[PDB]
């Protein structure tokens, strides 16, 4: 059964967040919600953890599972601003952190607003694409920044069957660690495109050669 | 102070970056010498299979 | 020919070694320096470069500096190799995962290097005395990584250890139970003989036998020490019944676990006492079987003497032995067991104890019996009670857990430690049948 | 290869660490010039894990030194090793914090803490690997509390493996120093909770309990106070800096004494101590510094253990001397007061014992003890805070310096759970 | 200045998770160098039996 | 070893020997300057008498 | 065996080189009266790099100081190394140039250049192979710009297989000195641009945030600023002069740092910069060195340089130091910050030590860098200029003097031209 206290189990999952080890930081949280369901903190927590790992689903499940009895905790407001930011809807973001910095004036939120506003001004604008009514290589070298290598690299490993078979942990076979690692790449780069669109880039070339 | 703090996450991405570098270079040494005993598994399994 | 490498790991091992590598020394001639002011007693434990160089065979390894520091910048300060002293960084802050897991992998690779250097110069490498904390940090942590990583390799070849096993109501480290129960865990599949000594036994035997009012550390590893010398006395000076280091393990361990014997030196006398004592085969023998000359906390006489090794060292006759042990296989208390009739194994290797300038005196007999007794099971159960008021609360844990381990591995210890009281007990059980 | 960085907040922190710097630079053979002149080779031995090279053996402290008030910092300029430090590291303030919490957190030193913070990292990143900070403040009035807290959590932010030694000068019971104790003590021991790994609470009563009954002393001043305090500062942080057998570290100690990760509150006491004239009759030996040690009397703050159960207590020695002693008397102590520790943690004393004794003296001993007798500390300033609180009294100049009730709240409720795990575990 | 700064931010807290995955691959492969050799000489031991 | 020992006395000579050199650098430039100043102050006093 | 003349335009250009006469005559160990009283035989290896030579010891400078007005003349003639000039290398004129580029380039100033240039051909022909000339200006106001850029063409045109340093001081961005700096820093690197190899902009205002907070001078003095300005100046030619291991002169430079014909305008900076009360608490070494060498402090020019990508970066060393040390820690500076260094210039790192430091000194560097950073300092003078001349201000003196709208309309022309490139290249 459940053999320690919550606070000791808070501060271990905060120790474990602040040195890295996200999985057993999140472990400890949940541990800490089997002790006592619906703390608002330590589901606070859990989403910033599976924020940083990577599972913006729950991240935001999380989010949404400390705010709704208490729609003016601060705390929460961030963690679902910033998640909603990240999995791409900077327009909830936006109406999130103007939530939150209502409600308390605060250096983290008001930093989310102009986050979400540039992302919003970058893709938008005023004149921006014209549209059309109708209905990679490159692509992800630009989206990636300097990652692009990190990447390549990540497909050499998946090209190679030896590389397939692994046994790291008990079931944590080393294909599934690489597909964690190139899921994330993919997820990020996918924000990469929300957060500047192609479009947007050929806007910067175009801003400039004519000027 | 915000000039300050945006040249430390530059310079702890390029840190973070060249370790990756020597991180990659690592693995690609111990790639090439596991390929070599692939190379070296596959054969003996060869001829352990035709006897 | 025959050497053994030596290895020290952890606070615990350099100091006692500083002592035991002393005693090697002046036990053949070499001053602390290397030369050697003039034979083949020198490759069991020393090389030789074309230099007068005697050169000693350890790893001296240790996470932090500080305790093998004061090794490099004292009396020894030449022989060990100045790479033979592998440091670190910071300390195993009494943290098996420490040690076993996060900043111990760091200096893991190196530790081998060396082993593997010392292995391939050395004609038929016996085995490896390693010398090891039960109860601590490095002691356990790093321990584990190498002893392991040894079988990866060397694995035929031996590995014996002498351990301080967490004490009965000393102890000193309010960590050290949980160590001492996840070490337990991994050497027993590794090892292949354990002479696991005790602080309070030891500290004590100087207060009843030495007359030393007040036993520090330096005392407690010189008799540590001494024990050493005598298992490596074969493997170096002649004699008249030799024991090499695979004869004192198909000797000593029944089956393949029961392999954590207990040692206790004979002519422990003050100096200014044995002049008043025959100190002869007999006594030696006799003080060897004594419920409180044994250098663990353990009641003998609440056991069965599985099987024995009396290992007697200097001028032995070969037929004084043989009258003990029949005059000591009549005392009813000393119970043997009913599937070993056969008694010990005699051992004589001529060649008086040496005398490190200190305190033990000189006595022109000695014997160590190195015994495998079922009591030892007393002294597993006290620490396995410890760890049980410890595992209950999840007390001092997040410390151990937030270092790389997870709390399933204290836990599966626990099971293996509990099956290795369960065996010492079905191996006691008779078999009228 | 082991350093500690040392950082001083407020005036109350700022004239402790500087006795401390005295005390560890007559340790060491520091002159107030910064130049060596010492007897012993094992005493350059470990000098840069206080002491940073400097060209021409001219050792400079790796401390900082911070306050919004400028005036302590001349007073640190004008004491007599007041010329050892760097001038880079003095990082002042034209402002006032007033005492207050919120001028110390969310105003002016919010703004200083940005260069506080890159100077403690120069000293940092001059470095091979960092093992702690030592942070000397008060929890009681402004800047050691104000500014203490938010470079407790920021440096905590940055350096998430280390540990950050943090110690704190408690209120008082029968006295008190600035009117807002309680809301700043429990104010700032909220942020103490989640952060550090060390705090260990001094008490200014039971230190002239000390000073007067002990010490015989007839007019004892800060100077003798903050002497008292520098030398259980000094005393825990000696195997790392001078050899010996069992050694211990700023990890060792955590984890041995930290059983659960918020109950990390200490009791220091240093214990060779004797009055100029009790010295001709004293007698000291192993024996006599355990049971002047253990006693209820040289606790550096005022919580009594007979009305609790210790949970872990260390005693770093340091001296030549026997150990069988010592391991006696520690199975003596906790035999013959048993029902005062806990069970659930048998044998949980630490022996540390240092080689080098301090100079003046044969044998000394620092007590470090986690007992339940914090929880009388914790309930009593908790007390004083809502009795504070319930009429909102001295909490205008919170909320207009930019607070609510809320937080304010939240610490009192995160500090009686600080008070709950204390009573379970004395209750088992 | 703050929009370059959590850009920047959120690019290096990509990285460490780039590394958290370097370093996992980097000990099963070092943890398979270690029983490389062994079983390769028994594979050639099984040669050998087979032979004769 | 002897001949290690006097080469690395030669070196810690020879650096002793620099720094001579830099100080005393120091107190001609701290002399030339105060000479200049002098006549600078000299030059101000009796033009203001 | 090697010579490199040098020239002094305007007021500035004149004070600033008669420091620099000063610093590398008592580096070259020559006295006030001009004999040489050394005591090293390097000392006097290669002094004919900067002296020419008489009867007597008398070690004359290969400098020919110019001006407009004939006072400032008198007054580096009353300076302290006064008396080491040859007399009629005073090139004066007995008039005024008013601030006027038009006044210095296309009048009165010209009546004198051909003066200038018959001594230079004096001072240059006395050589047996030139690396080239070295010219000290004012890149606003008259004279040092007026006559200045002229004497530029004329001895480029004169010369035309020579390195010409010019060592340019730039309007500041908060202040200026003459109204017309815009006009005249425009006019004058519209010159720039196409005639020289390597020119060092120094900014006045980046001159005091390095003489404020990293010296700690409280009362500094033009004498202080061009003290730094020398110390980078000597810094540059250090190989020429001196010996050590991976020399490198004016035009291996020029090689390594000039990629393209154009992009020729550079970053100094100089730093074993220690304040006088920290002197005794500084860790002289390459590391220390290395950061406060390009932390975005001591490069005396005011552009930020984290604003923009660099382009190359050499440092030359004076002193006795390790190189596997100082080349490790460029591996990692280019490492640590390597989004700031271009990805299509791999390893851009120019390292050179030469053996003999400036005396004084143990170990000292001088950076000098191309970086994309000038853009803004660029971009500020044309926003400037275009501001002053969309409504014609401050004009009518220079078409009276001799210009038309056209002259103005290619310099700014010339200006955006060069500041297309510098942002071109900060992004592949
Ligand atoms: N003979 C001898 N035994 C020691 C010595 N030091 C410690 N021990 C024993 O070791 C136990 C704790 O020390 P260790 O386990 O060796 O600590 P460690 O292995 O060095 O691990 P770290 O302290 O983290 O470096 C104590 O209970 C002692 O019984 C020593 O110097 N000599
Ligand atoms: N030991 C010791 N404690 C002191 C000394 N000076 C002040 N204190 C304590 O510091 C507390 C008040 O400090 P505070 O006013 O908050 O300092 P601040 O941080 O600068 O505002 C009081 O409770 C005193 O007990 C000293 O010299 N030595
Ligand atoms: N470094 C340095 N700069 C100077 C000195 N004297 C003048 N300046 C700079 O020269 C600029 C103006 O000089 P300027 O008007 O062109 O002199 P002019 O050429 O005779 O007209 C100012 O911005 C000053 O910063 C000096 O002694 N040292």
């Amino acid at each position: 059964g459940l053999r320690s206290t919550f606070p000791s189990y808070m501060a271990e999952g905060e120790r474990l967040y602040l040195c890295g080890e996200f999985a057993k930081a999140a472990h400890s949280f949940s541990n800490a919600l089997h002790l006592q369901n619906g703390d608002k903190n330590c589901l606070v927590a859990r989403s910033k953890c599976f924020l940083k790992m990577g599972e913006l689903e729950k991240s935001l499940a999380d989010a949404e599972a400390s705010l709704q009895g208490d729609p003016t905790f601060c705390k929460g407001i961030l963690q679902k601003a910033e998640t909603l930011y990240t999995m791409g809807d900077f327009e909830f973001a936006l109406v999130f952190y103007h939530r939150g910095y209502k409600l308390r004036p605060d250096r983290e939120f008001k930093v989310g607003i102009q986050k979400a506003q540039e992302a919003i001004n970058n893709s938008v604008g005023s004149p921006a694409s014209i549209k059309l009514e109708n209905r990679s290589e490159k692509i992800v070298r630009q989206l990636l920044g300097e990652l692009y290598v990190d990447k390549e690299y990540l497909e050499k490993l998946l090209l190679d069957e030896d590389l397939i078979r692994g046994t790291i942990k008990h079931g944590l076979t080393v294909e599934d660690l690489i597909m964690t690692g190139i899921n994330y790449l993919d997820t990020r780069s996918n924000f990469w495109r929300q957060q500047k669109p192609i479009y947007a880039r050929e806007r910067d070339r175009k801003l400039m050669q004519e000027k | 102070i915000l000039e300050d703090q945006l040249d430390r996450v530059t310079c702890r991405f390029d840190i973070q970056l060249v370790r990756n570098a020597t991180l990659r270079e690592e693995l690609d040494l111990l790639r090439i010498e596991r390929n070599r005993y692939l190379n070296v598994d596959h054969k003996l399994q060869k001829e352990i299979q035709h006897l | 020919q025959r050497e053994c490498i030596s290895v020290h790991v952890g606070q615990a091992g350099v100091q006692i070694g500083n002592a035991c590598w002393e005693l090697y020394c002046l036990e053949h001639g070499i001053q602390p320096d290397g030369q050697m002011p003039s034979d083949d007693s020198f490759n069991t434990f020393f090389s030789e470069t074309g230099a007068g160089k005697h050169v000693p065979r350890a790893v001296f390894v240790d996470l932090e500096p500080t305790v093998i520091d004061e090794v490099r910048t004292g009396t020894y300060r030449q022989l060990f190799h100045p790479e033979q002293l592998i440091t670190g960084k910071e300390d195993a802050a009494n943290n098996y995962a420490r040690g076993h897991y996060t900043i111990g992998k760091e200096l893991i690779d190196l530790v081998l290097d060396r082993i593997r250097k010392l292995a391939d110069q050395c004609t038929g490498l016996q085995g490896f005395l390693i010398f090891h904390s039960f109860g601590g940090g490095t002691g356990s942590g790093f321990t584990s990584l190498l002893m392991e990583r040894l079988s990866v390799d060397y694995g035929k070849k031996s590995k014996l250890e002498f351990s301080i096993y967490p004490a009965p109501q000393v102890s000193t480290a309010v960590v050290e139970p949980y160590n001492s129960i996840l070490t337990t865990h991994t050497t027993l599949e590794h090892s292949d003989c354990a002479f696991m000594v005790d602080n309070e036994a030891i500290y004590d035997i100087c207060r009843r036998n030495l007359d030393i009012e007040r036993p520090t550390y330096t005392n407690l590893n010189r008799l540590i020490s001494q024990i050493v010398s005598s298992i490596t006395a074969s493997l170096r000076f002649d004699g008249a019944l030799n024991v090499d280091l695979t004869e004192f393990q198909t000797n000593l361990v029944p089956y393949p676990r029961i392999h954590f014997p207990l040692a206790t030196y004979a002519p422990v006398i003050s100096a200014e006492k044995a002049y008043h004592e025959q100190l002869s085969v007999a006594e030696i023998t006799n003080a060897c079987f004594e419920p409180a000359n044994q250098m663990v906390k353990c009641d003998p006489r609440h056991g069965k003497y599985m099987a024995c090794c009396l290992l007697y060292r200097g001028d032995v006759v070969p037929k004084d032995v043989n009258a003990a042990i029949a005059a000591i296989k009549t005392k009813r208390s000393i119970q043997f067991v009913d599937w070993c009739p056969t008694g010990f194994k005699v051992g004589i290797n001529y060649q008086p104890p040496t005398v490190v300038p200190g305190d033990l005196a000189k006595v022109q007999r000695a014997v160590c019996m190195l015994s495998n007794t079922t009591a030892i099971a007393e002294a597993w159960a006290r620490l396995d009670h410890k760890f049980d008021l410890m595992y209950a609360k999840r007390a001092f844990v997040h410390w151990y857990v937030g270092e790389g381990m997870e709390e399933g591995e204290f836990s599966e210890a626990r099971e293996d430690m509990a099956a290795l009281e369960k065996d010492y007990e079905e191996v006691g059980m008779d078999s009228v049948e | 290869m082991r350093e500690i960085v040392h950082l001083q907040a407020g005036q109350c922190g700022n004239q402790i660490g500087a006795k401390f710097w005295e005390v560890i630079s007559d340790e060491h053979g520091i002159d107030p010039t910064g130049t060596y002149h010492g007897d012993s080779d094992l005493q350059l031995e470990r000098i840069n894990v206080y002491y940073n090279e400097a060209t021409g053996g001219k050792y400079v402290p790796r401390a900082v030194l911070v306050d919004l008030e400028p005036g302590t910092m001349d007073s640190v300029r004008s004491g007599p090793f007041g010329q050892i430090f760097r001038p880079d590291n003095f990082v002042f303030g034209q402002s006032g914090a007033g005492n207050n919490w919120a001028k110390g957190h969310y105003t002016e030193g919010a703004e200083l803490v940005d260069s506080v913070l890159d100077v403690v990292r120069k000293e940092a990143e001059s470095c091979d690997c960092l093992q702690g900070f030592q942070l000397t403040h008060s929890l009681g009035g402004g800047t050691g509390s104000g500014m203490g807290t938010l470079l407790i959590s920021k440096i905590r932010e940055e350096y998430p493996d280390r540990i950050m030694n943090t110690f704190s000068v408690v209120p008082s019971p029968k006295v008190s120093d600035t009117v807002v104790e309680p809301y700043n003590a429990t104010l700032s021991v909220h942020q103490l909770v989640e952060n550090t790994d060390e705090t260990y609470c001094i008490d200014n009563e039971a230190l002239y309990d000390i000073c007067f009954r002990t010490l015989k002393l007839t007019t004892p001043t800060y100077g003798d106070l903050n002497h008292l305090v520098s030398a259980t500062m000094s005393g825990v942080t000696t195997c790392l800096r001078f050899p010996g057998q069992l050694n211990a570290d700023l990890r060792k100690l955590a984890v041995n004494m930290v059983p659960f990760p918020r109950l990390h509150f200490f009791m220091p006491g240093f214990a060779p101590l004797t009055s100029r004239g009790s010295q001709q009759y004293r007698a000291l030996t192993v024996p006599e510094l355990t049971q002047q040690m253990f006693d209820a009397k040289n606790m550096m703050a005022a919580c009594d253990p007979r009305h609790g159960r210790y949970l872990t207590v260390a005693a770093v020695f340091r001296g030549r001397m026997s150990m069988k002693e010592v391991d006696e008397q520690m199975l003596n102590v906790q035999n013959k007061n048993s029902s005062y520790f806990v069970e659930w943690i048998p044998n949980n004393v630490k022996t540390a014992v240092c080689d080098i004794p301090p100079r003046g003296l044969k044998m000394s001993a620092t007590f470090i003890g986690n007992s339940t007798a914090i929880q009388e500390l914790f309930k009593r300033i908790s007390e004083q805070f809502t009795a504070m609180f319930r009429r909102k009294a001295f909490l205008h100049w919170y909320t207009g310096e930019g607070m609510d009730e809320m937080e304010f709240t939240e610490a009192e409720s995160n500090m009686n759970d600080l008070g709950n795990p204390v009573v379970t575990r004395g209750a088992c | 200045l703050e929009n370059r700064l959590e850009k920047a931010l959120m690019k290096a807290e990509e990285a460490e998770h780039i590394t958290n995955v370097y370093l996992q691959l980097k000990a099963y492969l070092q943890e398979e160098s270690l029983h490389l050799e062994n079983r390769l000489d028994f594979m050639e031991a099984e040669v050998v039996r087979t032979k004769h | 070893k002897k001949q290690q020992a006097v080469w690395r006395k030669k070196k810690r000579e020879e650096m002793e020997e620099e720094n001579r050199r830099i100080i005393e650098f120091a107190k001609m430039q701290q002399q030339r300057e105060e000479d200049w100043m002098a006549k600078v102050q000299e030059t101000e006093e009796k033009r203001l008498q």
